[PDB]
Formats: structure tokens, C-alpha cells, sequence
């Protein structure tokens, strides 16, 4: 058992959200599956579950939007959330729960999926636009980096060199602009390094880029 | 509907006895069956306690929970570095598929020794300014507690428009980052002697500036 959502990672306000959920080494009919999100910076927050006999339960708050139904087929169960809002951008798990039933009722999260974060924005898939650093014009040592200008959505993946350089390496956590796009940086301290070369090589997957950009550490 | 309330935040030293409360209702945690939660970062959560006193396979024994009425109290015996996580319970509420999560508690191990931030202010890069758009960018790196205030100026005149600032987040070195942002036009970047990134941390300003004129 190790469950794995799939969808997209970016949807727009009002459409609906349909994620999947299978990577089962267990039978459907054997247990229940749930659904938990966390938006950013919120807890944990159940959205429902599937039982064997295909039942379901829901948040109450969230129950207009939701739907859960399942296959016992191919070991898949669904969730779609409708009429999204930014308040729905989440990382989704899929989740496997022990459910049942003085009258007290039973729940925990035996196993979690690694989750999905999706975001739900305006924005559509946007690849960057690398841009050059340089702290020179601000000393023994220089800082470089590399801009990774207004892109949607996350992630992206930074190196240097094409890996050789890693040490003074820092690549920092992205800002949402006002754009509605997201940027980070990646920086490099260089203790020299005349005639030596810097590249940074950024990967935006989403939309299939990505882009080798060379700093001129001259100073 | 219902509500499972944690404290925000705790902390402690390594070795320490740490606590963390949930309290509900009757209709929840009253009826005892509470589990407990832990997301380590970048991590997706795992299950600590269920049945309310249950310890998860793998979790080591310093971890025990318990309740009395409607609070639920999961305690760290002897708090370890890797315990630096959130914390969340859970409940069922009126049907076994109603699940409530709790508010959830940050943990933090105190002991690093507090550190200032190192901080670089980059320029637009010519290519940017090429297009009419001119972003500076201030990146901070390696100080402790996680906690700074940036402050953009131009020519000595404090500038809100158009910033965007993170709040700090761990290195891996557990030191903490942040980064700030500046959109302008190429035309107001061009227009100003020198602009700064003042970064406060704990009451200690570290300031880089840099000048149109000069980059």
C-alpha cells in the first residue's frame, strides 16, 4: 500500500478539480479511501471518504462541492471539487482510513499518499524568463545567481554547472508576485575564478522547459 | 462543524518534556477515539497515535497521547531534533467517515545560537531593464531565530508598491531564508540615485544599496 493521486497541479477559478487516486497494493473492497487536503499555511482538513461497499461521507461545509465515487475495477477512487476558489489550492492526499462504528465512532489515517499540491488560479502554465545576477556593482568575493522570472505554476529545480557546482549554492522559495506569477532566486558565492564559467540550468516541468543561462562573473 | 483547538505553537530544548492539547466536544474527542498526526517538512503526514493511546508502527516510545474528557494530550518524553514538526489531531464527529482535523501545533527544538542574517541585494539584470521592467531582489540567508522585517527605499524614502516578501523558512543547515522583491519599471529604476534593502533582525538593521548609476 502506498496510494498516488494524479491530476493537474493548476486549474482555473470556477471549473472543477478532478483528481484520481490509485498505487494500491490492496483491494478497494477491503477498505476505505479519504480524502485530506492542507492549503497553505491551514491544517489538515478532511474533505470525505468511500467505504467498501461504496458510501460515502463528507465534510459537511464542503459537501455541495464534492463528489467521490470509486472503481473497484482498477483500484481507483475520485474526487472532484467544484466551482474551485483560490480557497481551494491545496496539496491533496489520498489517504487509506479505518472506519467504524456507549456508541462511539472509529477514524484514523492508516496510510497517506505523498500528495498533490494544486493550485487554483487565474494563471495559466507559464514557463520563466531567466535573467542574470550580479551583486558586483553593490570585496574578494562576487555572488551570482540566476532570476527565475514570473512563472505558474511551481515547482522549478535549480542547478549550476550542470550539477559540478554545488558548494555556496543557495536557491530560495518562490514569491507570488503581483503579476499573479511566481519567482525565485538561486545565488552562488565565488571565492575567485578568471576564466572559469557559470551557468545555471533551470527546469520549469510544468511546461516542459528548461533553460541554461550564463553569468558573466566579472567584477 | 466541530472544532478540535491546539495550541499554535510550542518549543523546547532536546531532551525536554514537551505536551501539545487538543480539546474538543462530547460529540468528538469526548468520545475517544482521537489520533495524532505528525508532518515533518517537505514530508507527507504520518499517523503517530490512534484510538487515542495506540503508538503507530515505526513511532518511537518517547511519543504517548491520552485523554481526559474532551482534551486529548500528546506528549514527547524527551524531545529530538527530528520532533521539530507539526502536530495535528483528529476525531470522528457523529459518523466514522465525518473526520475533524485539529488547528494544528507548530514544534520548534530551541538551541541554535541566534545569528544574523547575511544578505545581497541584486540589481535588475540589463536584459530585464531591456524589456521596461527592473526587479530587485534581496535574498537573505542564515540567520536565527526565523524572523525578519525588510524595509525597500529609494533615495532614502521608504517605497511599499509593488514588494513582495517572504516569511523565513529553515535551511538545511537550520538557519532560516527569506527573499524580498521590487517590481518597478526600467524608467523608475533609471530615475533614482541609489535604492536599498534594509533587512531587521531582533532589533539589528543590515542594509545593501545599490545605485542606478553604478549598475
Amino acid at each position: 500500500v502506498q496510494l498516488r493521486e494524479s491530476g493537474p497541479s493548476l486549474v482555473q477559478p470556477s471549473q472543477t478539480l478532478s483528481l484520481t487516486c490509485t498505487a494500491s497494493g490492496f483491494s478497494l473492497s477491503d477498505k476505505a479511501v479519504g480524502w485530506v487536503r492542507q492549503a497553505p499555511g491551514k491544517a489538515l482538513e478532511w474533505l470525505g471518504s468511500i467505504d467498501t461497499g461504496g458510501s460515502t461521507g463528507y465534510n459537511p461545509g464542503l459537501k455541495s462541492r464534492l463528489s467521490i465515487t470509486k472503481d473497484n475495477s482498477k483500484s481507483q477512487v475520485s474526487l472532484s471539487v467544484s466551482s474551485v476558489t483560490t480557497e481551494d489550492s491545496a496539496t491533496y492526499y489520498c489517504t487509506t482510513v479505518h472506519q467504524e462504528t456507549i456508541h462511539s465512532y472509529e477514524f484514523h489515517v492508516d496510510a497517506w499518499g505523498r500528495g498533490l499540491l494544486v493550485t487554483v488560479s487565474s494563471a495559466s502554465t507559464t514557463a520563466p524568463k531567466v535573467y542574470p545576477l550580479s551583486s558586483c556593482c553593490g570585496s574578494s568575493t562576487v555572488t551570482l545567481g540566476c532570476l527565475v522570472s514570473s512563472y505558474m505554476p511551481e515547482p522549478v529545480t535549480v542547478t549550476w554547472n550542470s550539477g559540478a557546482l554545488k558548494s555556496g549554492v543557495h536557491t530560495f522559495p518562490a514569491v507570488l508576485q503581483s503579476s499573479g506569477l511566481y519567482s525565485l532566486s538561486s545565488m552562488v558565492t565565488v571565492p575567485g575564478s578568471g576564466t572559469q564559467t557559470f551557468t545555471c540550468n533551470v527546469a520549469h516541468p510544468a511546461s516542459s522547459t528548461k533553460v541554461d543561462k550564463a553569468v558573466d562573473p566579472r567584477c | 462543524q466541530g472544532v478540535l483547538t491546539q495550541p499554535s505553537s510550542v518549543s523546547g530544548s532536546l531532551g525536554q518534556r514537551v505536551s501539545i492539547t487538543c480539546s474538543g466536544s462530547s460529540s468528538n474527542v469526548g468520545r475517544g477515539y482521537v489520533s495524532w498526526y505528525q508532518m515533518t517538512p517537505g514530508s507527507a503526514p504520518r499517523t503517530l497515535i490512534y484510538g487515542d493511546t495506540n503508538r503507530a508502527s515505526g513511532v518511537p516510545d518517547r511519543f504517548s497521547a491520552s485523554r481526559s474528557g474532551n482534551t486529548a494530550t500528546l506528549t514527547i518524553s524527551s524531545l529530538q531534533a527530528e520532533d521539530e514538526a507539526d502536530y495535528f489531531c483528529a476525531s470522528a464527529e457523529g459518523s466514522s467517515s465525518n473526520a475533524v482535523f485539529g488547528s494544528g501545533t507548530t514544534l520548534t527544538v530551541l538551541g541554535q545560537p541566534k545569528s544574523p542574517p547575511s544578505v545581497t541585494l541584486f540589481p535588475p539584470s540589463t536584459e530585464e531593464l531591456n524589456g521596461n521592467k527592473a526587479t530587485l531582489v534581496c535574498l537573505i540567508s542564515d540567520f536565527y531565530p526565523g524572523s525578519v522585517t525588510v524595509v525597500w527605499k529609494a533615495d532614502g524614502s521608504t517605497i511599499t508598491r509593488n514588494v513582495e516578501t517572504t516569511r523565513a523558512s529553515k535551511q538545511s543547515n537550520s538557519k532560516y531564508a527569506a527573499s524580498s522583491y521590487l517590481s518597478l519599471t526600467s524608467s523608475d529604476w533609471k530615475s533614482k540615485g541609489s535604492y536599498s534593502c534594509e533587512v531587521t533582525h531582533e532589533g539589528s538593521t543590515v542594509t545593501k544599496t545599490v545605485k542606478p548609476s553604478e549598475c
